[PDB]
């Protein structure tokens, strides 16, 4: 079956250059245009450009005109995309999407020129300019009014850490928890270039009174040993 | 109208019809392509043009276009239809590929529109060990999205971190909004969280203190 397989996720630094591979399978490589299109996290899709595997010819968008070069190897049926002079806002997922050559009608039955009929799984590309920092872990016991509501939510706040990769686990009476808590992350890209994480562990009031002890454990890269912040009634 | 414009968000309950719009010049005389992208996945080509759609794709997805507007019509919406949607056009004159701004669509729990319950997140222990105090607001059980949350009516934008919402098992949303200040300031001045939730036409102002 027709498939496109891109190179694994890559991490880079500002000023450097990144290369991404795209391996086509299940069809005639020279019969279709190969496009590159990226999207920043929480942004829209943006067309970078195309290469014609048959001739090697290329067409880039005016934005990336100078920095990007798209190449190809017919032997291994693989297209390549190189982006140089990388900056931080070049942080995005890069997809390679196939589009039918208007001059090549296929036995597939679906002639779709002008559209991207097949997409790769995408390659994650990050540009940092940021030091690795440990989180700032704070904890919040549930408000009395919320206790009057009948439910309880304890909050773990991991602040100003890099990178995104972090583990949070809840401990009631020194016991690991599974299937209760929910979490969310915000990227502040302006100054810190860091991510803040809010985790919310929600129990009923009854369990809350009957259990008697609560702690929030977190494991991150930038810290030597897993940090636990604890709190209880009193 | 240089690019392709779509409504930032569209929400609809199961069984309903979702109509997503795409704006642009002379689009009616153009072929309009619709792609679907579910969270953490690649875009898939859903509609090439009109009712012409790739293999293995539901008959419920249909395309249309007149003059300056195009429309992706999703008949009998199901929970699996919840994804981002992008219209797309190709100008063969200048060989340009243009996407739409994108439309995040959501399948509703069909729960009643509910105003939020904002509880305080009070600092005590955290303030001490850090040299920096984190205080916050827990905006719980509201529907639907969105809410806007400021602090002190916009008197401070410095240490505020407003997190994205989460969809609880109740089908309702939970929100967290925190801000960090020194203990010295924490002692003397007041901190008010201002929650404004348009969809229920309500708003709450909660005091967060020692």
């Amino acid at each position: 079956q027709v498939q496109l397989v891109q190179s694994g996720a890559e991490v880079k630094k500002p000023g450097a250059s990144v290369k991404v591979s795209c391996k086509a399978s299940g069809y005639t490589f020279t019969g279709y245009y190969m496009h590159w299109v990226r999207q920043a996290p929480g942004q829209g899709l943006e067309w970078m450009g195309w290469i014609n595997p048959n001739s090697g010819g290329t067409n880039y968008a005016q934005k990336f005109q100078g920095r990007v070069t798209m190449t190809r190897d017919t032997s291994i049926s693989t297209a390549y995309m190189e982006l140089s002079r990388l900056r931080s806002d070049d942080t995005a997922v890069y997809y390679c999407a196939r589009s039918p050559n208007p001059y090549y009608y296929d036995s597939s039955g679906y002639y779709y020129p002008g559209a991207f009929d097949i997409w790769g799984q995408g390659t994650m590309v990050t540009v940092s300019s940021a030091s690795v920092a440990a989180p700032s872990v704070f904890i919040f016991p549930p408000s009395d009014e919320q206790l009057k509501s009948g439910t309880a939510s304890v909050v773990c706040l991991l602040n100003n850490f890099y990178p995104r990769e972090a583990k949070v686990q809840w401990k009631v009476d020194n016991a690991l928890q599974s299937g209760n808590s929910q979490e969310s992350v915000t990227e502040q890209d302006s100054k810190d270039s860091t991510y803040s994480l809010s985790s919310t562990l929600t129990l009923s009031k009854a369990d809350y009174e009957k259990h008697k002890v609560y702690a929030c454990e977190v494991t991150h890269q930038g810290l030597s040993s897993p940090v636990t912040k604890s709190f209880n009634r009193g | 109208q240089p690019g392709l414009t779509q409504p930032p968000s569209v929400s609809v309950a199961p069984g309903q019809t979702a109509r997503i719009t795409c704006g642009g010049n002379n689009i009616g005389s153009k072929s309009v392509h619709w792609y679907q992208q579910k969270p953490g996945q690649a875009p898939v080509l859903v509609v090439y043009d009109d009712s012409d759609r790739p293999s293995g794709i539901p008959e419920r997805f249909s395309g249309s276009n007149s003059g300056n507007t195009a429309t992706l019509t999703i008949s009998r919406v199901e929970a699996g239809d919840e994804a981002d949607y992008y219209c797309q056009v190709w100008d063969s004159s200048s060989d340009h590929y243009v996407f739409g701004t994108g439309t995040k669509v959501t399948v509703l729990s069909s729960a009643s529109t509910k105003g939020p319950s904002v509880f305080p997140l009070a600092p005590s222990s955290k303030s001490t060990s850090g040299g920096t105090a984190a205080l916050g607001c827990l905006v719980k059980d509201y529907f639907p999205e969105p809410v806007t949350v400021s602090w002190n009516s916009g008197a401070l934008t410095s240490g505020v971190h407003t997190f994205p919402a989460v969809l609880q098992s109740s089908g309702l949303y939970s929100l967290s909004s925190v801000v960090t200040v020194p203990s010295s300031s924490l002692g003397t001045q007041t901190y008010i969280c201002n929650v404004n939730h348009k969809p229920s036409n309500t708003k709450v102002d909660k005091k967060v203190e020692p």
